[PDB]
RNA sequence: CGCGACCUCAGAUCAGACGUGGCGACCCGCUGAAUUUAAGCAUAUUAGUCAGCGGAGGAGAAGAAACUAACCAGGAUUCCCUCAGUAACGGCGAGUGAACAGGGAAGAGCCCAGCGCCGAAUCCCCGCCCCGCGGCGGGGCGCGGGACAUGUGGCGUACGGAAGACCCGCUCCCCGGCGCCGCUCGUGGGGGGCCCAAGUCCUUCUGAUCGAGGCCCAGCCCGUGGACGGUGUGAGGCCGGUAGCGGCCCCCGGCGCGCCGGGCCCGGGUCUUCCCGGAGUCGGGUUGCUUGGGAAUGCAGCCCAAAGCGGGUGGUAAACUCCAUCUAAGGCUAAAUACCGGCACGAGACCGAUAGUCAACAAGUACCGUAAGGGAAAGUUGAAAAGAACUUUGAAGAGAGAGUUCAAGAGGGCGUGAAACCGUUAAGAGGUAAACGGGUGGGGUCCGCGCAGUCCGCCCGGUUCAACCCGGCGGCGGGUCCGGCCGU
RNA sequence: GACGUCGGCUACCCACCCGACCCGUCUUGAAACACGGACCAAGGAGUCUAACACGUGCGCGAGUCGGGGGCUCGCACGAAAGCCGCCGUGGCGCAAUGAAGGUGAAGGCCGGCGCGCUCGCCGGCCGAGGUGGGAUCCCGAGGCCUCUCCAGUCCGCCGAGGGCGCACCACCGGCCCGUCUCGCCCGCCGCGCCGGGGAGGUGGAGCACGAGCGCACGUGUUAGGACCCGAAAGAUGGUGAACU
RNA sequence: GGUAUAGGGGCGAAAGACUAAUCGAACCAUCUAGUAGCUGGUUCCCUCCGAAGUUUCCCUCAGGAUAGCUGGCGCUCUCGC
RNA sequence: GCGGGCCCGGGUGGAGCCGCCGCAGGUGCAGAUCUUGGUGGUAGUAGCAAAUAUUCAAACGAGAACUUUGAAGGCCGAAGUGGAGAAGGGUUCCAUGUGAACAGCAGUUGAACAUGGGUCAGUCGGUCCUGAGAGAUGGGCGAGCGCCGUUCCGAAGGGACGG
RNA sequence: CGACUCUUAGCGGUGGAUCACUCGGCUCGUGCGUCGAUGAAGAACGCAGCUAGCUGCGAGAAUUAAUGUGAAUUGCAGGACACAUUGAUCAUCGACACUUCGAACGCACUUGCGGCCCCGGGUUCCUCCCGGGGCUACGCCUGUCUGAGCGUCGCU
């Protein structure tokens, strides 16, 4: 349960907040999994996606062991486009399909002077609490 | 219209009582607001007693009564002056004083002071200063006992 | 409640006799959808509700003390008898003894790992693996009113004083944690069905005699209060009536109905 | 014949500040009815209420007795219970209607005029220097001005005060700056920002699992975390979060220690001598409103109009006589108190698009009236537009193929698609309008039989063990209460 | 009797015989030439608060109570729940009768002292009276018997008859307060325009060994919008001379 | 065309005529869900019992109160024992 | 199942629902000239009849009685069915394109819709002056918002020549 | 057997009823409890590449500066950015800015007429003219300056 008189958990509320929730909440919204090699390295449980990460995904009509790369980050739809998840349309234009990002995995990270200070900070906060837990 | 032997009253709902109508549902809150208020000025004194000043013995009028005793407004002026009290010390010291009561019998007036004599003896008065000057207790009774007194100070039994 | 201006905001006059209206207070002028239609009424389109809710409803009922404390005196003796936990629906066919007083060492645990192990041993861990499955969704309005998830009660748990025990027991679907001196009647009995599976410490099992008292001993923690007076002691008619002293005067019953 | 002071009175785009209006849920001061009740109606009731006007705050008002009581007395104001639907008011009808005391929440007391003492010892403005200046202060230097003797400041105010005598004990309170150590209760004060546990494990359905089964103990791991939401269904472990005396980085507040500049020579008790009271105010007559206040509770225009062992009150008018209680005509003050407006939150045995606010949506919007004002209707394709490429008839709207989708039997007002009503197919029938009840018959719709349905269920005739013993285990009942506990 | 034959009371259509006027309402009287009514879908009208009266259920019981406040929690579940020298300040009841000053519910028997004077004063005893009807309980002569005659304790049923007599009804008495009449005595800190007592009538919502308090539910009566809709009117404040 | 007279008011060669399609008292909002002894309506089934338009009083006569008719809750007793 | 109603079978539908023990209610419709919305008979019916009148040929156009052009016959007959304004409307004005909706038939047309363009001032008017009138300061009243009044209980010209 | 009419059933028409969803209401409770002449509430008019309405903003007009975060906004192009760079978008917002009416303030409300100073064009202060910048509303408090009185006075 929650004891924070200040928590919602409200289901209007808590919808109303997701579907206005300002971009930069609905980047730490949108994240995604990492994969096991990279968890078991950077002691990241999960991290959020970027524009050009590779990624695998897990659930839904695509699913598979290819390992595409994302080609956009559509936050306005709550969804990601990655290199190959994409369909014919009746002209034969391909568009690609967008997939949530909960259902797909991190294979690699694109690593940036801000993406690696998160990984350290992310870390970091892990290891103190497994530190108190102990 | 009556109807078979019914009691004649008179109800008092011929204005317009329910846009006047008082609920009590924040009876709950209310109490919970004033015990934090409490609680907050309870350690805001952190020495001084949770209920606060001392209350003189005082009998009650309207004879109907007439044999309780119960708390009083403050300490009369004479009755300071018989325990050798100064009445703008005692405010400050913690005593309740009011300049309006009289004295009449001689039994109040001496319980009062006996009251007050007792006060006295059992005060534990912290000095301004850490280094303590004259007319402040030891240090030896003020470690033991630097907490306060639940409930109202020398409560007024019957 | 409702609104009090509810329906009242609108200015409706009614059409007086002569015209095809049926004398309804509607919307004066205008040359909009509502013009003419009918307001102030409880039957009229958006209108106003017939005795409309209000805030100062009594709410809240008050119940005697001492009728209070018999009710939970009764719930705590229909804790005994595994007829009536069995029929409350508490599986308690692998409990060792339904008095399940345990030691006081349950408060020192604060890891809800403990606090399972600790059920599984004592054999009431049943109990929460059907409140498991009793775990499922809410029919109606509840679910878009902070309703939606129900689940079966489970096992409550009894401490005389919160050492971490109420933490352990804490995340475990069913388990309600109750001290013995705060206990509370809508908790011992759910649903107004006076069975219910307890487990009791051996501190808070000590201490429901001081709480309550025996029938020739005050209570010593309440004031003035001791335990019911039975209306009847041998409660088993079944042999009262095949008893010597009853069947010595009775005639020979007669069953060669005509 | 002018100049120089003062009192009254004007001009300034003189120097520096202040008020105007809005909101108005709560509050304060006025004005203020009628629908209604009385089964009519005029006093009454609705009602010091609606409407109207003015004025502020986060609360406002009130507030420390010209009090309550008659008791062995209590002792500011405000709020709750009770007093109490009581005393009392009322065509004594309908109806109206307190206060004292008691128990609690809170609790804090004070300051002037006058009387008097001090060399006006007081205050405001301008110039310079130092500190500091985003709620313009402190000190010093100015024969620089002004206000004030038609009274500023210190002591001092009803609880007595002041001045001397000489008994007692002794020497800290506050302001303006410069810094410093402890992150200061929801258990780290307030605000902001970033993070912290565990299966997408093996089969199986589905369009998609978040479904079902299993996984060293209901099952695998976390659990101080099994709230919630999102994700193609019903997810503790996919994600955000949740729990936590969990972590990190900033800003602000107060509580505490050091330094500078200062202001500050600040008491209690006994005795002696003096002093001590707000006027067109109280009060009386009057009339109008109001009140439970009734030979007048309170507020008032008018007239009369004071006194000081005086004045007010003591719920029946007056006179006499003792009592009890306060000190009016001056002022300040948080707390417990109220909050349908404003900012930000939490919650629901509440309604779920003719319901809930008028307004779930480009709602006080469209629109109506010259105007004050009146005021709607209107949610849902799909998991994903993947929103029907292309061929063909037609000018086009519209179709016929083809295609996407699990599903268009979901095709842009598209989820589910009922009834009234209509078109078409199938069957039946038809000159006393149609329709209905009771009783049959005929024809259809399918339903249950059957390729006989003679439905079985017990007793009797035509591969191992009960019967009977041995060993072990478990259960029931019983008395010599046998022995011990238990128990009235 | 069994591969185009069976059973389907009910529901689909049709035919026949009998019966059969359209619903709701006002009304003595409706099918009415009385009123509302094309059809369908959604909404739609005895609610809530307060005061009572009665009945029922529960708890305690000459007591009963939680109103308000306080102590436990940071509210998930909780604005819940537990507790209070507050446990009772306070409400109801345990005492009523008068306008009020006020008064205020028990008697009887026995012995004695005054003249037993239907009156007063001293001690002991019984301690809510009596009659009639009273559900139930007690005694109960005796009878019924038992394979034979007697004796005979036991388990019985009936049991005439005789009693203690719940609750309740009728009546007779008794007691408290107000009032009327006739009357005789008591007490003293203050001997009076003092206080108290008796008998006989009468008025009271009274006593006569109690029954109330809290909660919940049901019905009825009211004040509130008051089962829903409906006026002709009245008042307050604002807007209109673009028509006339 | 401009202007003045605004609702118990204006204006009227006077018709109770006009005052924004309304005038023997205009329009908008509020009191207001004003009151009605008077119309109309008043939502599922089954079972049991089941009425009155009569008494007297009321500025009472289309209505109430009071008895009467009725239902429910029981209670005290007698017995084909 | 007497009955209120309920349990199965089939079809559509795609995401929540129900049984029992108790509690609570904004809990059951055939009417109220009931409120909202939709649909019928009437009914392809009444009607598309006020002010004399149209005809031929061609063009565009898929489509012609209503458009355009040419010709013929007519009416308004200079107080007009003409040419310009004021109030009022506000893009209705112009060109091109379309025929979804409107022009109670139709339309290739329109004041419809979609695109683009358009109003040029010392001399034409507002601006200036005052008329009937309205309305501040001074003053008075008013509990108050404000009202009375425009010379009335005003120290009412801040202007000018010369020195 | 026709056509029309009546009933029932399948399918197909108008209609959006029922059910399931809900970024919305209603009610209760908690903390804070703040407008304005340094220009409030409200109103008008403008601001986007394509922009009508809502919302946001004020000629710096779909937002400027700074802080936090860290790779987007998105209906299409354009793209600035090197996301090893104060650096795209968002939130915070403490700096800057904030058109015209409106208590609304030079007089009135037509967007018309002005006055007193300064600056630039024009000038060589030369008064016109043009443009820009600051003041010019009422009541009232303290102080300052200039004034009136057959008001009270003292000298000549």
């Amino acid at each position: 349960m929650k004891f924070n008189p200040f928590v919602t958990s409200d289901r209007s509320k808590n919808r109303k907040r997701h579907f206005n929730a300002p971009s930069h909440i609905r980047r730490k919204i949108m994240s995604s999994p990492l994969s096991k090699e990279l968890r078991q390295k950077y002691n990241v449980r999960s991290m959020p996606i970027r524009k050009d990460d590779e990624v695998q995904v897990v659930r839904g009509h695509y699913k598979g062991q290819q390992i595409g790369k994302v080609v956009q980050v559509y936050r306005k739809k709550y969804v990601i486009y990655i290199e190959r998840v994409q369909r014919e349309k009746a002209n034969g234009t391909t568009v690609h399909v967008g997939i949530h990002p909960s259902k797909v995995v991190i294979t690699r990270l694109k690593l940036d002077k801000d993406r690696k200070k998160i990984l350290e900070r992310k870390a970091k906060s892990r290891q103190v609490g497994k530190e108190k837990g102990k | 219209a009556p109807s078979r032997n019914g009691m004649i009253l008179k109800p008092h709902f011929h204005k317009d009582w329910q846009r006047r109508v008082a609920t009590w549902f924040n009876q709950p809150a209310r109490k919970i607001r004033r015990r934090k208020a409490r609680q907050a000025r309870a350690r805001r004194i952190a020495p001084r007693p949770a209920s606060g000043p001392l209350r003189p013995i005082v009998r009650c009028p309207t004879v109907r009564y007439h044999t309780k005793v119960r708390a009083g407004r403050g300490f009369s002026l004479e009755e300071l002056r018989v325990a050798g009290i100064h009445k703008k010390v005692a405010r400050t010291i913690g005593i309740s004083v009011d300049p309006r009561r009289r004295n009449k019998s001689t039994e109040s007036l001496q319980a009062n002071v006996q009251r007050l004599k007792e006060y006295r003896s059992k005060l534990v008065l912290f000095p301004r200063k850490p280094s303590a000057p004259k007319k402040g207790d030891s240090s030896a009774e003020e470690l033991k006992l630097a907490t306060q007194l639940t409930g109202p100070v020398m409560p007024i039994r019957n | 409640a409702v609104s009090e201006l509810a329906g009242h905001q609108t200015s409706a006059e009614s059409w007086g006799t002569g015209r095809a209206v049926a004398r309804i207070p509607r919307v004066r002028g205008g040359g909009t959808h509502r013009s003419g239609q009918g307001a102030f009424g409880n039957m009229c389109r958006g209108g106003r509700m017939f005795a409309p809710t209000k805030t100062w409803r009594r709410w809240h009922r008050r119940v005697n003390t001492t009728q209070k404390r018999y009710a939970i005196c009764s719930a705590l003796a229909a804790s005994a008898l595994p007829a009536l936990v069995m029929s409350k629906g508490h599986r308690i066919e692998e409990v060792p003894e339904l008095p399940l007083v345990v030691e006081d060492k349950v408060e020192g645990y604060k890891k809800t790992k403990e606090a399972v192990l600790l059920l599984k041993k004592l054999k009431a861990w049943n109990d929460i693996k059907k409140v498991y499955a009793s775990q499922r969704m809410r029919a109606g309005k509840g679910k878009m009113r902070n309703r939606r998830r129900i689940q079966r009660r489970g096992p409550c748990v009894i401490y005389n004083e919160d050492n971490g025990i109420v933490k352990a027991f804490r995340n475990i679907p069913g388990i309600t944690l109750l001290n013995v001196t705060k206990l509370n009647i809508l908790k011992l009995a759910p649903g107004g069905h006076v069975g219910r599976f307890c487990i009791w410490t051996e501190s808070a099992f000590r201490k429901l005699d001081d709480l309550y008292g025996t029938w020739r001993k005050a209570a010593s923690l309440k004031s003035n209060y001791n335990l019911p007076m039975h209306k009847m002691l041998n409660t088993d008619l079944s042999r009262i009536l095949k008893s010597p002293e009853i069947q010595r005067a009775l005639r020979a019953p007669r069953k060669k109905i005509h």
